[PDB]
């Protein structure tokens, strides 16, 4: 449903 | 505040321990303590600050969305009146989320951004500023919703201008900024076409620069490029 | 404290909302507020109290174990000295865990157990008392480790005696008590044989009583029986 | 590694 933003890396 | 008596190196050490223990509220308080020592942060320390606060606010955002959905269902025709509790509790969680965003924005304003002169540091902190205004925008409904949205846009735009002049198109910070600005455009600014254009141009320019990279840098850049493609798949 | 001005029904409503939002610290504070109204709790309200605190202490126990493992690795030969930070942070998490256990024990002592006269309520609260002493025992190392272990044992034993006289062998509370007392014996009291005996006798007596149950009660009892079998597989 | 105790239900 919601767009993906930067993840934790 | 409470971390004033602890050494900077001990705050960083304990932030790493709190990460391993999945104690993200503690991790954030250790990193806020480290920032307040007044010294600039290295790349690894910016990562610890970013991971801590993203996990804390990410929990709050997930909770807020569950409660907002319940509240919206309550306010439809056919819905039995249940009293003020759903709104009150959504408000409690919203206020706590706003408080975490204001804490991060305050660290960036006092005084991380002004001392950041290298591209990696300045672009990272301006991206962070855009992200936390974006989280405030997600819950904003009043007379300041437009100014909050404009604050996020201005931060992301300043970061974009520096990134395009100072970093290669495959730099992970540059890629992550463009990913999150494209999310801003689609999810906040009602600009899906700008979102798709940004994600496409970013992906194409990175693809063309992959040949310059080592195996390990390649793996880093292609990870974020896959996220741009996942969004383009979702949006088109 | 802070929940004194909220209606009991609104505290229960908000505990259910906090469960849906996975906000377990809030859920626990709402349920502590409800208990402090002074009225007995129904079965569903005991469940909300149990879920909230088990999730909070479960996070603390997981964090404590990660930190204790790191600390133990530090104190071996060949390990470079890193300073007091690992011990200090394990101590911080330990103290917070102890505080949550003391909060629960205090609610049971003031005044949930003394007002509990039906078997389901009295057995549940005595099991809870045993569980939170067990969590204190997990981290105890001083001159009170033996008395903490004995406190857990006494609570579980009082619950066992009531459960065997007042409930059928398939009752979920009776089964869950016997499961956790068997864990006490194996993991805390250095009594693996007592653990295996209890888990075997409990499983066999429940199997023999399953024929008396409805389809829905059967599903509930067999779930816990599978946990007894998983432990017997692990222990033998 | 560790024995299973009652879960949340
Ligand atoms: C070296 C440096 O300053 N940093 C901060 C970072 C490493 C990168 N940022 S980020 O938000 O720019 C980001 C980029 C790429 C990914 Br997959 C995730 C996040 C996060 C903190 O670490
Ligand atoms: C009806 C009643 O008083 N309760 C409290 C409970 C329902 C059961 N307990 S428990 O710890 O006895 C338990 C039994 C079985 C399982 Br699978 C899990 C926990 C937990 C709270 O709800
Ligand atoms: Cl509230
Ligand atoms: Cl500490
Ligand atoms: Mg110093
Ligand atoms: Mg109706
Ligand atoms: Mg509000
Ligand atoms: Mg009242
Ligand atoms: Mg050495
Ligand atoms: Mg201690």
């Amino acid at each position: 449903i919601r767009s993906t933003s930067t993840p934790n890396v | 505040g409470a971390m004033g008596s602890m050494e900077r190196a001990s705050l960083i050490q304990k932030a790493k321990l709190a990460e391993q223990a999945e104690r993200y509220e503690d991790m954030a308080a250790f990193m806020k303590g480290a920032v307040e020592k007044g010294e600039e942060l290295s790349c690894e320390e910016r990562n610890l600050l970013s991971v801590a606060y993203k996990n804390v606010v990410g929990g709050q955002r997930a909770a807020w969305r569950v409660l907002s959905s319940i509240e919206q269902k309550s306010n439809e025709e056919g819905s039995e009146e249940k009293g003020p509790e759903v709104r009150e509790y959504r408000e409690k969680v919203e206020t706590e989320l706003q408080g975490v965003c204001d804490t991060v924005l305050g660290l960036l304003d006092s005084h991380l951004i002004k001392e950041a002169g290298d591209a990696e540091s300045r672009v990272f902190y301006l991206k962070m500023k855009g992200d936390y205004y974006r989280y405030l925008a997600e819950v904003a409904t009043g007379d300041d919703k437009k100014r909050i949205i404009d604050s996020a846009r201005s931060a992301y735009q300043e970061a974009m201008d520096i990134s395009k002049k100072e970093m290669p198109p495959t730099n992970p910070i540059r890629l992550g900024l463009a990913l999150n600005f494209s999310v801003f455009h689609y999810e906040i600014a009602n600009s899906p076409e700008e979102a798709i254009s940004l994600a496409k141009t970013t992906f194409d320019e990175a693809m063309a620069d992959l040949h310059t990279l080592s195996e390990d840098s390649y793996k880093d850049s292609t990870l974020i490029m896959q996220l741009l493609r996942d969004n383009l798949t979702l949006w088109t």
